């Protein structure tokens, strides 16, 4: 699969990751649905509707 | 004259059809020294000074 | 040692590259050398019109 | 930053720590591209949205 | 052609998938080569023999 590299399957991995990292950040920060320990609050979390 | 070492082969070394992705097998060979060391052959012969 | 489509590693097998690994076009290698006709091998050819 | 390594024999894990299922990434035929990066994040008051 | 690479980084499983036999070679001083071919065949009429 390297050698053919068919449809720049490669090249296009290494940017979906980074998409899937900035989502990561994004899920974590508003929603709190996979967050770290580390991480302070997230915006679900307000009593406020 | 010290003589000669050849290292004989004995060994069955083996490889194998495989997929993509598949385990690849491990060999090893085998060898016998062999040594050739030199002998002499010789003669004298004798005659008068006449 | 792995099924094609196996969820971890990305293979060739893989049904995601159809069409990507099309096969170069080559001579009718089993053709023989064309058959000329036996009777003009051993009959006089002559000049006519 | 968003940061890349590519390895033809490092060897992967495909199960879990606490139940091991190894592949060496030479004696099968496989590449491996690993990505990592680093954030941190503070709310301060999440009663304030 | 016929291709060879050289290792003294990966580890091998000296036994099958079904029963694994893991060695190291970085941390038993050991060192490996991996030999690799490949070839293309076919017989147009198998009942031709």
């Amino acid at each position: 699969t390297v050698r053919a590299n068919p449809a720049n399957y490669l090249g296009t991995m290494r940017t979906k990751v980074a998409t899937a990292i900035a989502m990561a950040f994004d899920n974590a920060a508003l929603h709190g649905t996979n967050a770290p320990s580390a991480f302070q609050g997230y915006l679900d979390q307000s009593n406020k509707t | 004259a010290t003589g000669i070492v050849i290292p004989h082969w004995t060994g069955d070394v083996s490889a194998q059809w495989i997929g993509e992705g598949d385990m690849k097998p491990i060999t090893k060979g085998n060898m016998t020294k062999r040594d050739v060391h030199p002998a002499k052959i010789a003669t004298i012969f004798v005659a008068s000074a006449e | 040692g792995f099924s094609a489509d196996h969820s971890q590693i990305a293979q060739t097998k893989d049904t995601m590259f159809t069409g990507y690994l099309d096969p170069v076009q080559a001579k009718d290698y089993f053709a023989e050398a064309e058959k000329t006709s036996i009777v003009q091998r051993v009959a006089q050819k002559i000049p006519m019109g | 930053g968003l940061s890349f390594d590519v390895t033809d024999q490092a060897t992967l894990n495909l199960g879990s720590q606490e139940s091991p299922n190894f592949v060496s990434l030479w004696q099968h035929n496989l590449v491996a591209v690993r990505v990592e990066a680093e954030y941190g994040l503070l709310i301060n008051d999440v009663n304030a949205f």
